[PDB]
RNA sequence: CCGGCGCGCG
């Protein structure tokens, strides 16, 4: 119906915290795809917001460069565990979370305790293994933000991984028009369309 | 005080004689080899990881060619690398492997043939 | 130490009793140029004339085929060698 | 022997050779006896015998499986023709040989049967231990029925080694297929590769390889094999002469590597009738070649010594052997013409010299533009 | 330096300009 | 002929055939010195090859498509110098050609080069007749045909975006004709420089020395420190 | 103060956002950007290698271990074997401007600020 | 102790300084240059930096020293027909070295006359020549023979000037072990080398199996003798810079004595790992990399790409 | 400004309501086998990769050879 | 920053008529030493044809380089680069893509071996060993100049 | 809070 129509050519999951799509707008006059473009990358890669594990309170640490005795992972390596769960969320504010269990066992990030308004993207990341029946509680603490930045965590709020676009003369000079394909590569936080919107 | 790199140990036609004879509890693995044959190497190698993996389940020995090169037409050995898998048991029968076999074939034939 | 060379494949035409015969440096034997002598390069296309400065050594015979940018002419402490 | 097979075709290009035999991995056959041993455990010291081997081992060949991947390397089409066993080592080998682009419709499958595993007893004959086969491996297994005449119809070469004929059952079925193959008009390959019990003595040898010497139009020996079948002792006893008081010509006092080339006549023990071609190798460096008109000898080289910690000599024959019947293949005039020969037999020399510069046989076999870049580099190009 | 010199690289003249034997914009300012 | 295409500059020898002559006879080393006689044999040089590169191969498939003539079958360096002069303007008729095709055949015939998947039929009389019997437009059809285009293929097709401006020559250039640009394969197979990103190195390999005994342990062990 | 295997040293004086940064055909933007005139005066050229086998290396999941002078073997064979590495990951990833055969090693990236290209192809590379 | 690479190189120096050598101020002129008779055994790119300018040496990577004191190298030996020649590979000494007509060029060459009349380039008594096969006596085969251990960690070094050498030598010696390392995607085969001969991962001295593994301490057993082999965990250097290993084996795996068993800084799977794989450019950029300058993204600084511990001592 | 927003309003538009089973291992006629390697296939993956429109296409291919082909997939 | 010149392998031009200068001379040098092993011509004549034969070679080289780059390659970066008076000159140039030419032993002496590779091809063992008596010089003598 | 020795950077 529309003259000017926009479509997904191509939507992909190649993993739980990785998705693909490819987008199509045509017909557009000349010089406007190239606009469209480069605001549109540079929203995509700056201005779309994503929410973060900021902060992690333990208890029985000197400093985060020490071991727990019968779990694997050192402080160190459970603080890098959790800068890489990709979380998923439309507030803003500071809201903790929290983790509690008893091992042994694998705590994976599903055994976060999450306010409502907070979800899991990928369930299966992992963040420490307790080898014998040891207690952890860690409480977290997490807010939505664009960009990047009780141990401090580095959180980069930055959800879409990557993003290009082309540009293609649509045919006969008539005016000229031009056909805009635009990729997006997400961290399954928001869809390639999500993305789309939201920029 | 210094352990010895190498746990497959090398000999003699006669010495393998008289370790066919006797009494034998563990398979035994008869490796023929010749310094100058170059897929030997590599199943020198296996051989070794192998007789790390069988601390004092199996016995893995090596006969050089170039010293028992009779010997080894004797046993009916056509080339190298050629590996002899000896059952602990005199009623049942040897079998030879011929080529770069893989460490699990290795382990298969100890397991379910010795 | 300038080097002419040849600016065209051809055949080399001069005549060889204007020049004196010589030994170069590297051993070579070679014709001695004390006049304004003329040399002609018959190529391909037409006849081409290479003039040669006096006090010159010429390395070239009469007749002799040349390919381009190949050297025909050489415009020109104490030490111990063993053997 | 009757009829025909199938349905008859045009046949794609380039045309397709038949490989005969078992497919290992690696196992060269050649073994004999070298007086410079290394240390019996250091391995890493038996890479000194790459770069001063044995003279049996300077270009070493193996199973036709080998000849079969180097040919399809080097631009050409093979099938191999063989039996293996249902096991994970079979399929492996399989895989293996359809990885490379080589045919296997022509292999056999034996669900009964353990790949290269053969059943022996041992015993202790007169003081000293031996042993006899009980079962054979399923590469030594294949049966008359069990052949593949498709195969055998469009293969224009076919190629088999010695190996065959250490086992009954194998000899039967080559000598059926060769049969079969020279019903269609295919050329029989004979590369010999004698294993370790063909070396006992050379009569014994002579008698056992006759057959199958003279089924053959090509063949293809070691010098130390060719010299094992004509005479050793005459041989050792012409290379180790020294003149007495003066040489005869400048060239004999350099006391340079022997050359000797084989006169005709002293190939005459061996030639017969069908004998389109005999080339004699001593390693990469010289192709004797015989034909009925002419005979000559082609001078390569090699170089191991340019990468001594990769350097390998396993499978260069089959590298040799593979461009040989690339080039004969697609040059038929290479029976005919003298200058044609060498010209094409120097691109077999290039495939054997890349072939010895990497860890591996099956790893390291060239390409043909690799071998032809090789060819062009080492000679001087009136020679290509 | 190489900035300025690109910047005031004139024209492809001549051969570099046209692949065949000759047998642009007018502006107010 | 001649004195047209050297004045229009149409491709022509730079040598008129009919006004060219032979070089005569010269020395035949029986009248020569010694050192300017032909060797009796040809000498090894590892300069004997001629070098590849990027012009040969553009010389032979402008060659073989018509767009310039050479010579002979194998370029010259004099003809790989003048292309290197001049081989921006064969590129941009390249790409003006591609444009007029674009602007003749339409985008669904254009573009369907790079999407295989696409069956139907793309001239701009079977668009016309799609857009009757379904009221469908060409540019809807294009944004069909574009949803069955694959990942690789639309990033084969960014040779065609306006500010890339991929050489249309280069894009459908084959793989034997690339390989010519720097000679083919290696001689030295590349199989003995490839390592796995993930491989753990072992110190017990063929290229490695034999593992270093303890200073105490091998004091201890040749009997000269007591316990 | 970073340096690289080949005596190219330099001091980092810039931080740029990734949107600000050039990227390439795939859309990646680059992590450093380091000035073309400090080849020829330092003549290192061994470094233009590396970086165009690193990024051929990246694509085809391999890593590479060559000994030096490879040129013993054949003419040009550091160019042969980056080149033909280069066209592989070209090839077997689809992703053309890895292999340009109008200027191997070199592409055509664009502006993060503007989204233009710049005129001449770069040389990329990991 | 600044990385891996330090700790080896600095045992292989050759000084004349020191009691009883020349002083800079005292170092004749003709000394500092190169000789001939250093081939093989004097790397002729490592050199210190100022007033002690070619008086700093360093070993080459097959350098041996023998029984009077002299440096030798191992050389190919190429010998007649009649000759046993069970080891061909002799180390020679200087003063033989002059008296050896010795070839690094190759075989690879042919024309109508035979192989042993071509041509190779060879060194014999300090100068350069052009002789036929036929009269070589030994062959330069070894690829890092005549380098240190700086310069053979150089890829494509043949393209570089021997004035930068110099320079990339020194440089890899100052790098920082990161707190994540990783390979370098194009390297030499020397990395290999450099980490098992540091003694920063951690070697095992017992064949057996693998039975427990964790940050403290990994756990192997083997014949009846069972070991536990303890974990550098975040220790200081004499340079500030942090040591620290990991496990590289996992519970049940069978070693051989002499492999592997845990990766320690700047190492990654028994290779030394210096640096980091980044996307690069080379073009201007608004002056941001004037002269040496260089422009970097903000992802290597929120990724931690080139993030470094730095330990100080107070006493 | 307009302009801007303009281009980026339709953005929110919305609208009304086998790699290693090859072809030898299979039991395959002489002829069909060697047409599928004139065309360059391989492996039973690439067979499946095909629809029967360009099976059809390739040289000396005809209809009785697809039903084969087919019937012997269906019984492995 | 906007035309972004830059610098690849292929941009490193050597002339066309190298591969035939360096047979020429290689053809002489092969034909002088037959006939000094004939004894035709002595010690001298030899060491000064090879060098003198391969310092003309190398001149050339770099005489050539300029009119290559302007004639065929006016906008090739190293031209540029260098042409422009902003970082390089033609010695450097022909250093990558010429030939290194001769280099000079410490005692004043020049070494009878040319080094007829440039950077961009890749010297040999031999020609690498040598250029690092110039890298010494330059090291050394650069502390003298300063003192 | 003084000098020697060694190692480095520009």
């Amino acid at each position: 119906t529309r003259t000017l129509q926009w479509k997904c050519v191509e939507s992909r999951r190649d993993s739980k915290r990785l998705y693909y799509g490819r987008f199509i707008l045509s017909p557009l006059m000349k010089g406007q795809a190239d606009t469209i473009g480069i605001a549109m990358r540079r929203a995509l890669l700056g201005e779309i917001e994503g929410t973060c594990i900021t902060r992690a309170k333990f208890e029985n640490i000197p400093h985060d460069y020490s071991n727990i005795v019968g779990i694997q992972e050192s402080v160190h390596e459970i603080l890098m565990n959790l800068n890489e769960i990709v979380l998923k969320s439309n507030l803003y504010g500071t809201r903790n979370a929290l983790i509690c269990v008893q091992g042994p066992g694998y705590i994976t990030a599903r055994d976060i305790i999450l306010p409502p308004s907070v979800e899991i993207v990928d369930n299966t990341q992992h963040i420490a293994t307790l080898t014998e029946p040891i207690n952890l509680c860690i409480g977290l603490k997490i807010e939505r933000n664009r960009g990047y930045s009780s141990y401090p965590i580095d959180a980069v709020f930055m959800p879409v991984q990557n993003a290009n676009h082309s540009i293609h003369s649509y045919g006969n000079g008539n005016e000229k028009q031009e056909i805009l394909f635009i990729e997006i590569w997400t961290n399954g936080s928001l869809t390639p369309k999500e993305a789309l919107h939201e920029a | 005080f210094v352990r010895e790199d190498y746990l497959v140990r090398k000999l003699s036609a006669q010495e393998l004689q008289d370790l066919v004879k006797g009494e034998r509890k563990v398979p035994l693995i008869v490796d023929f080899y010749a310094t100058w044959c170059g897929p030997c190497i590599l199943m020198a190698q296996e051989l070794e990881m192998l007789a790390v993996e069988y601390e004092s389940n199996a016995m893995i020995v090596k006969v050089d060619t170039d010293d028992e090169y009779e010997f080894a037409r004797d046993m009916q050995v056509r080339g190298l690398p050629t590996l002899f898998f000896i059952s602990p048991d005199p009623s049942k029968d040897a079998i030879r492997t011929e080529g770069l076999i893989p460490l699990q074939m290795m382990r298969d034939i100890i397991d379910n043939d010795m | 130490a300038e080097h002419v060379r040849a600016p065209y494949n051809g055949k080399i035409k001069f005549n060889e009793d204007l020049v004196h015969p010589t030994r170069t440096r590297h051993g070579h034997p070679a014709f001695l140029c004390y006049i304004d002598l003329s040399v002609i390069i018959e190529s391909e296309d037409i006849i081409h004339s290479v003039t040669i400065p006096p006090k010159s050594f010429l390395l070239v015979q009469n007749d002799q085929y040349v390919e381009s940018e190949q050297v025909i002419a050489e415009i020109r402490e104490r030490v111990r060698k063993y053997i | 022997v009757d009829y025909d097979d199938g349905i008859d075709f045009p046949y794609d290009d380039p045309p397709l050779v038949c490989c005969f035999g078992a497919v290992q991995k690696e196992f060269v056959p050649v073994v004999r006896v070298h007086d410079n041993p290394m240390h019996p455990d250091i391995y890493s010291q038996w890479k000194m015998l790459q770069w001063d081997p044995p003279e049996f081992g300077r270009a070493p060949g193996g199973p036709p499986s080998n000849v079969a991947i180097s040919h399809v390397r080097l631009g050409g089409r093979a099938a191999f023709m063989g039996k293996v066993g249902g096991d994970d080592y079979g399929e492996e080998l399989v895989l293996m040989m359809n990885k490379e682009r080589v045919q296997t419709r022509g292999v056999k499958f034996d669900e009964g049967a353990s790949t290269a595993c053969t059943r022996v007893k041992i015993k202790f004959e007169d003081g000293k231990m031996k042993a006899e086969t009980v079962k054979e491996p399923p590469e030594d297994s294949l049966l008359a029925s069990e052949l593949n005449l498709a195969v055998l119809k469009e293969a224009r070469i076919f190629h088999f080694n010695s190996e065959v004929l250490t086992s009954p059952t194998m000899e039967s079925t080559l000598f059926k297929a060769i049969q079969w193959s020279k019903k269609f008009g295919g050329l029989i390959f004979f590369d010999l590769n004698l294993p370790l019990p063909l070396w006992r003595s050379r009569n014994e040898t002579r008698k056992l390889i006759k057959k199958s010497w003279d089924e053959a139009n090509i063949i293809e020996v070691s010098q130390q094999e060719l010299e094992f079948l004509l005479d050793e002792e005459y041989y050792e006893r012409r290379r180790n002469y020294t003149p007495q008081y003066f040489a005869e010509d400048f060239e004999q006092t350099k006391n340079r590597r022997d050359y000797y080339h084989y006169t005709p006549e002293e190939i005459k023990p061996l030639w017969h009738d069908d004998l389109k071609l005999l080339v004699v190798t001593d390693g990469t460096l010289r192709l004797h070649y015989y034909t009925p008109k002419f005979d000559g000898v082609v001078v390569g080289t090699e170089d191991v010594l340019i990468t001594p910690f990769t350097c390998d000599r396993t499978g260069s024959g089959d590298a040799v052997v593979a461009g040989i019947m690339r080039k004969l293949t697609t040059c038929p005039e290479m029976f005919e013409d003298q200058d044609v020969l060498e010209r094409q037999l120097r691109f077999a020399v290039a495939a054997g010299i890349i072939s010895q510069w990497t860890i591996g046989a099956v790893r390291g076999f060239p390409t043909e533009s690799a071998t032809q870049n090789l060819k062009e580099q080492v000679y001087v190009p009136s020679m290509w | 330096l190489i900035g300025l010199y690109v910047l005031t690289s004139g024209t492809r003249r001549g051969i570099c300009a046209n692949r065949y034997n000759p047998c642009e914009p007018f502006f107010c300012n | 002929g001649f004195e047209l295409d050297k004045k229009l500059g149409r491709p022509h020898p730079f040598i008129d055939p009919t006004k060219k002559k032979q070089i005569e006879t010269t020395l035949t080393s029986d009248e020569s010195w010694w050192n300017w006689r032909k060797p009796e044999k040809e000498q090894w040089s590892r300069w004997q090859r001629r070098r590849p590169d990027v012009e040969t191969v553009f010389l032979k498939a402008m060659a073989e498509t018509g767009q310039v003539k050479l010579y002979g079958k194998e370029p010259t360096l004099t003809e790989t110098s003048l292309y290197r002069a001049r081989r921006h303007l064969f590129k941009e008729e390249r790409l003006q050609a591609e444009r007029e095709r674009l602007a003749k055949e339409g985008p669904m015939a254009f573009y369907s080069e790079w999407v295989k998947a696409w069956k139907r039929d793309t001239s701009r009389e079977a668009v016309q007749k799609h857009f009757e019997e379904t009221g469908e437009d060409e540019n809807t059809q294009l944004i069909e045909m574009f949803s069955h285009q694959t990942d690789r293929e639309y990033r084969i097709m960014m040779g065609t975006d306006v500010r890339i401006k991929r050489d249309p020559l280069a894009m459908r250039m084959k793989e034997d004709q690339i390989k010519q640009i720097w000679g083919g394969d290696p001689v030295y197979p590349t199989i003995n420089y490839i390592q796995a990103p993930d491989a753990v190195m072992d110190f017990r390999g063929p290229d490695f020395h034999e593992p270093t005994p303890n200073m105490l342990s091998y004091l201890k062990e040749n009997c000269k420190v007591i316990s | 103060k970073v340096a690289g295997r080949h005596g190219n040293k330099g001091i980092i004086s810039k931080i740029l956002p990734r949107q600000d940064m050039p990227y390439l055909q795939d859309g990646r933007p680059v992590d450093m950007v380091f000035n073309p005139l400090g080849v020829p005066s330092r003549m290192n050229v061994g470094q233009i290698f590396e970086c165009s086998l690193g990024l051929a290396g990246s694509l085809l999941d391999r890593h590479y271990r060559i000994a030096p002078f490879d040129e013993r073997y054949e003419q040009e064979a550091s160019r042969k074997l980056v080149f033909s590495e280069l066209y592989e990951a070209s090839k077997q990833t689809a992703n053309p401007w890895v292999f340009e055969p109008e200027y191997p090693g070199k592409s055509r990236i664009f502006d993060g600020r503007t989204g233009d290209p710049f005129e001449q192809p770069v040389i990329i590379g990991k | 102790r600044t990385n891996p690479l330090t700790q080896i190189v600095h045992g292989r120096k050759l000084s004349y300084l020191g009691p009883g050598g020349l002083t800079g101020r005292t170092a004749n002129f003709r000394i500092r240059d190169i000789h001939p008779s250093h081939y093989g055994r004097i790397c002729p790119i490592d050199t210190s930096e100022g007033i002690n300018v070619g008086l700093i040496g360093s070993l080459s990577i097959h350098a041996r020293i023998g029984d009077w004191g002299s440096l030798e190298s191992p050389f190919y030996e190429l010998v007649e027909k009649s000759k046993k020649a069970q080891i061909r590979m002799l180390f020679l000494s200087p003063s033989q070295d002059e008296y050896y007509m010795i070839a690094a060029g190759n075989s690879l060459a042919l024309n109508r006359g035979i192989q042993e009349e071509q041509v190779v380039p060879a060194r014999y008594r300090q100068e350069f020549l052009t002789i036929a096969w036929e009269e070589v006596h030994l062959r330069s085969i070894f690829p890092f023979q005549y380098f240190s251990i700086g310069a053979s960690l150089i890829p494509f070094i043949e393209h570089n000037d021997a004035n930068r050498a110099l320079m990339s030598s020194n440089m890899q010696r100052q790098a920082v072990p990161l707190s994540r390392s990783e390979k370098c995607i194009v390297g030499t085969g020397l990395e290999r080398q450099v980490a098992l001969d540091s003694g920063v991962p951690a070697i095992a001295e017992h064949e057996g199996k693998i039975l427990y593994t964790d940050t403290e301490k990994i756990i192997l057993s083997g014949n009846e003798n069972t070991l536990s082999i303890p974990l550098i965990m975040y220790q200081r250097s004499n340079k500030n810079t942090c040591m620290h290993q990991k496990p590289q084996v996992r519970r049940g795996k069978c070693i051989k004595k002499g492999q592997i068993l845990a990766d320690g800084a700047a190492t990654v799977g028994g290779e030394l790992a210096l640096g980091k794989n980044v996307l690069v450019a080379y073009m201007p950029w608004e002056g941001y990399n004037f002269e040496d300058a260089v422009l970097i993204s903000e992802c290597l600084v929120y990724g931690d790409i080139y993030t470094s511990f730095h330990i100080r001592k107070y006493e | 400004s307009r302009n801007l927003i303009n281009l980026f309003i339709p953005f929110l538009h919305v609208e009304e309501e086998f790699q290693y089973i090859f072809i030898d291992q299979l039991e395959l006629p002489p002829r069909i086998y060697n047409c599928l390697k004139k065309s360059n296939i391989h492996t039973l993956l690439d067979l499946l990769n095909n629809s029967q429109e360009d099976l059809i296409k390739m040289e000396h291919f005809h209809i009785e050879d697809v039903k084969k082909l087919l019937d012997i997939l269906e019984k492995k | 920053t906007a035309t972004s010149i830059s610098l690849g392998i292929d941009d490193l031009l050597t002339i066309p008529s190298k591969g035939w200068l360096v047979q020429d001379a290689e053809q002489q040098s092969l034909i002088l030493e037959k006939h000094h092993h004939y004894g035709n011509v002595h010690a001298v004549e030899k060491l000064r044809q090879s060098i003198e034969i391969w310092y003309a070679t190398s001149e050339y080289l770099r005489q050539e380089m300029n009119p290559n780059f302007r004639m065929t390659d006016p906008f090739n970066p190293v031209h540029m680069m260098s042409f422009s008076g902003a970082r390089g000159n033609a010695s450097q140039v022909h250093q990558l893509v010429g030939m290194r030419g001769l280099m000079s032993d410490p005692q004043g002496q020049m070494i009878d071996l040319p080094i007829q590779s440039n950077l961009r091809e890749g010297l040999s063992l031999t020609e690498y060993i040598i250029s690092c008596y110039g890298a010494r010089k330059g090291v050394v003598d650069t502390a003298v100049r300063t003192s």
